[PDB]
């Protein structure tokens, strides 16, 4: 029911979106997607790259810094370095066995959607930068981080207190002690539109990957689906909160820092108009100016292994396709200038 | 304005009132902008009210 | 004693509801207040507003209408003059005109906002729920536009004072016969007798009346005697509000107001009025965004512009014009 | 005479223990204290701190942060945020005005020993934080708890229920009834010393600021002083007591979770023999590892403002002194590891 | 006969009340009930609790609070603490043995319905409030509510002299002498109806378990027997009493502190009706605002034990059932704001 009235909800507004592309989307969503293998750098990422490449898997992240020179910068200074995910071809729809612990304990690598990622990979983390995640749990974005071995400090921060357990779970699992229990990660449980007043003017980098309509689980899990008659309003008024939290990691950052915001929904509600709206209230409000940073070559340079919805005005769109069925992600990198 | 309280009947007030120094030897500026935190214009009015409250009786 | 208990209510609470702005009110309510002469339109009002222009006084409605798109409705042939912001001239008494009718009747400015706010068009039908003793039905009068007005007012003698005030202002010829309507009843009974009948609707409910509490003794609301009078005050309030919303057509629109900054007067009556009608009677109704309005009359009137429903002008030294809280409303279904 | 008897019993201790700083001190005990104005955050803080500044008078805290930097974590991972406290400079004897209701009908800045903010701050209280005040009546450190928007939950508990009367004083004139009256603030009046047994391991920062000597107020006040002949034995007793509730305080903090112990008193028996001697009793009786963490970098950061003794082996001492009149104020972080 | 009444009347009744749910309710009170066995604490639980888990039993009050994070303020804030209750699996039906005399001579544990302890739970108790049983007698509510440890002083009252002997039986064979013979416990015989005269707003914590129609005890036992024809008038009346001893309870709480009325009836006569009589009651006569708090949250950590009837609008009811046959229970906390 809820996940018919997902289905429902997005032939409506996506048919009208998309339009003659909507149908390979839909196929897509509503059928198995594709994961990519995150190598757990902690745990000896060369024997583990070798492994998932007897497996016939290629670290798409390597593919596409390799033609970073191809059509200013450095891939390092423009984009998240040290992340290594290994997804099979084109067309290729095989599974990556479950992670197992090496000799060190911590797991081999963490499967996710490799479109998850590009948000990370845009914000483009520099050695010594003071990280937040705002909206953290249950950490596939975190982990990516703290991947990086840029983080001076990462603050990983999350409403719930339930899945909060699941991001410490997966620090415990993949983080060496060493690291996850020092000045070098703090986990907090609290709301994220707050950080404007504690915290402001803190960070160099801040990723805030929102809550949304989750496109994709919401048509698979009917169990806290956002699509209930009982969660009607808390829907209407998701694009207020998704606002607030990246108007709060805005001014969280350092004036001239960088924030990337993101989802994993197709609609323009929950995308460029939450960057259009966080841009006009800071603005407006505290008379911060704040610049769209345009991610044209990150996208032509990651094109080889996602489908992007190209007409994109602000941010990047990567859309669903049975060749490659990543999720759907969006994503803005921004730069707070006052 | 509520910044002065008539003390009685210990010579105790909830809040002590602001020294008679900060009220009548300071200028009128200095008066609104720290003891009675008030706009000039304001307080003109208020001397023209007063002023007419004293003529009649 | 009841006058300081009315301050001393007012500054713990008021000191909360306004914070730094408080003092400013607080020195505006224990001054003398600003009044308005609402011209009367019967008694020939271009002579009258000639002679109110001598004074260096100006119509404050000709003002605000003359200002933004006219996109914000207002009831018209409203005309009042006020010194300028700053002035503290007072109007003379005034007299009986070249017809024996009172030539403008002196009040608070702002208390002329709710009806401008409500809207009046020609041929409505109009009532004044809570009208004693007679200032804003004057006004109701005054726009030409009132096919019908009936003026209701639980208390017999308010209605006398009333009555004093129509036969004052009012020539026979339109006080008779069908136009107007005088009746002394509980308002809270409207929804029953004469449901879904006035195109507009003034509730203008009974209040701690903040700033006459602090000058009369006498009948005072926060004398020790009427403590339980004074505490189901919001009850009585949203029962009249509900009962003005029940007795307009559906479309027809409302005005709440009240002469109080108690926000559990104000807003918080009208939140309880549009829930009571939703879940007992299954009736929707619309708050009316008068921003556009404000905006049009900040220029005479500070207003307290943090007000969720409806608006609300504070008395200032430059304006002391009363505490008015004001809310227009439209019912739906 | 029991004034006569503190000085008395201070000129026999406090010459052995400092020597030739003694008398910088003696002086100071027995002249005016100086104030900082802590800014109340409810009240439009910014307009404060505008008003306060007009004075002449400088906020200690956010010079202190910003030489945070200079001679491993942002300010606010180690330093309790958001606390504005004025003070005049060094040398300036100037007497800050009484506050007065503003902006929510609450007082605008709360007077008080700008030490006192020190324990607090210390503390590093960081979002979503489940606190305990121990020992909380009259409520300057409580209203300090507050001010940092980090509580989810803050217990302020004190055994006398006329003290706590005056911290609900504090609490009505200085916070708003939205906050006051929830779930985020609990007033109780109990033995702290009982907190073992209710309430184990369940909060996240502790502050145990303890009953003690009260140097500075034993030589102004006659009346309940602690050096009068019939006290002679609750005086002697009182390191017992300061170990109690500190060894309490730990046993409620959670494992990992971190706890301020603070005095007002210069004497070394209910200062560090009391952190040993909590230290000492629940390894033995209990089997918990409690780990004192140095404030080096917090003193040296703070030393611009404050007189420090700093021959203090564990915690540090703020003594007083003419230039900044800030009382004895003795305070040392631990971290419950067990 | 009166238990055939009994019977008879609950058939009318509550097949219309419950509907298609009265079959299980009506096969579970026509069963043999399960029972809890609430720890004394004073005996030493951690030998009792360790006793009672080699019998396959589980503490429920402890599971309970384990989830009281997952789907606002720790559980101890909440939830009355150091309540440890034992109770076998669902579904199972073992019968724990009779509590026999310790280590100091006071029994081990107490053997009472489990959602008997749910009332006191709810009410919240905080270390040291000043607490009143309205209607204590015979006592095992008040046992739990002295279990705490929280209560400053615990007024236990009860109308009847005789019930009030068994009250005594209870606190000597399981309160040592040292607390039950002192300023902590006071057990009176008064009528409950004028505790508004005599000791208004006084206490923290209200509990008001009134006199009803015990539907289970009525099917049971025909001595005594409230559906007997005599007691016609005593028990049409019942509601009338009901609301005038909730009413007294709450005029003897402080303002701001928290009642709670329970009843062992389904009948809503006597559950919801009391509850918005005495509302009403206390806001035309005395101009008293009371507040009824939301449960929810208790509710849902508590079904993994009981069967609660979902539809209730005030309050919530345990009701009985095979796989957990624990008697109707109603309870509903309230505060007393004005
Ligand atoms: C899409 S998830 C984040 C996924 C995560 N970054 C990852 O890659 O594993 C969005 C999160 O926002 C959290 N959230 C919701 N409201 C919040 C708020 N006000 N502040 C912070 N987090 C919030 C939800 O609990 C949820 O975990
Ligand atoms: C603020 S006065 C109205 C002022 C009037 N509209 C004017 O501008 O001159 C409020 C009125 O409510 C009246 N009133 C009180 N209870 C009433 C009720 N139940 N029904 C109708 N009027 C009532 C009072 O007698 C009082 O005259
Ligand atoms: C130095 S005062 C706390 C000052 C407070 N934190 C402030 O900054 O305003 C020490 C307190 O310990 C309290 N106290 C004494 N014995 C206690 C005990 N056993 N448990 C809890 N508090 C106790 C005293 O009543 C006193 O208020
Ligand atoms: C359900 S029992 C209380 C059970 C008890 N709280 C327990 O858990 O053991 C209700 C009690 O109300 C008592 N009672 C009846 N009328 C009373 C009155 N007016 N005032 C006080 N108690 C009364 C009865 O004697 C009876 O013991």
């Amino acid at each position: 029911p809820a996940v018919r009235l997902a289905l429902q909800n997005f032939d409506m507004t996506y048919s009208v979106q998309f339009g003659d592309l909507w149908p390979s989307i839909r196929v897509s969503l509503l059928s198995e997607q594709k994961y990519g293998a995150l190598v757990n750098n902690f745990a000896a990422w060369d024997h583990v790259s070798a492994k998932l490449e007897q497996l016939s898997a290629k670290d798409f992240v390597n593919e596409a810094i390799s033609h970073w020179e191809l059509q200013p910068s450095p891939a390092s200074w423009a984009c998240s370095p040290n992340l290594r995910c290994f997804t099979f071809d084109r067309g290729d729809i095989s599974r990556f066995p479950p992670a197992r612990p090496g000799s060190l304990g911590v797991m081999e690598y963490y499967l996710m959607d490799a479109a998850s990622l590009l948000p990370v990979l845009a914000l483009g983390l520099q050695p010594g930068d003071i990280v937040l995640d705002l909206c953290a749990a249950p950490g596939g974005k975190t982990l990516a981080l703290l991947q990086t071995g840029c983080c001076r400090n990462l603050a990983a921060n999350d409403l719930s207190p339930s899945r909060i357990a699941r991001l410490q779970k997966i620090l415990h699992s993949y983080v060496p002690e060493e690291i996850r229990d020092g000045n070098q990660v703090r986990v907090t449980s609290w709301d994220g539109r707050k950080w404007g007043e504690l915290e402001g003017d803190t960070y160099d980098r801040v990723l805030v990957d929102v809550p949304c309509t989750t496109d994709r689980h919401s048509l698979h899990e009917e169990e806290n689906n956002i699509f209930k008659r009982s969660r009607k309003k808390e829907r209407q008024i998701l694009p207020v909160l998704q606002v607030q939290l990246l108007a709060a990691g805005l001014l969280a950052t350092k004036p001239g820092g960088h924030v990337v915001y993101s989802t994993c929904s197709l609609s323009h509600l929950q995308n460029e108009y939450v960057v259009q709206g966080a841009i006009e209230l800071l603005a407006n409000q505290y008379s911060i100016q704040v610049q769209v940073e345009d991610l044209t070559h990150f996208r032509r340079v990651f094109m080889d292994t996602f489908c992007f919805f190209s007409s994109c005005q602000v941010g990047e769109l990567v859309i669903p396709n049975l060749m490659a069925n990543f999720g759907p992600m969006y994503f803005c990198k921004m730069r707070r200038l006052t | 304005l509520g910044r002065y309280q008539t003390p009685d009947k210990k010579g105790q007030t909830q809040i002590p009132n602001p020294l008679l120094k900060d009220i009548l030897r300071v200028s009128e500026a200095e008066f609104l902008a720290r003891t009675a935190c008030t706009s000039v214009e304001e307080f003109q009015v208020f001397k023209k009210l007063l002023a007419r409250e004293e003529e009649e009786s």
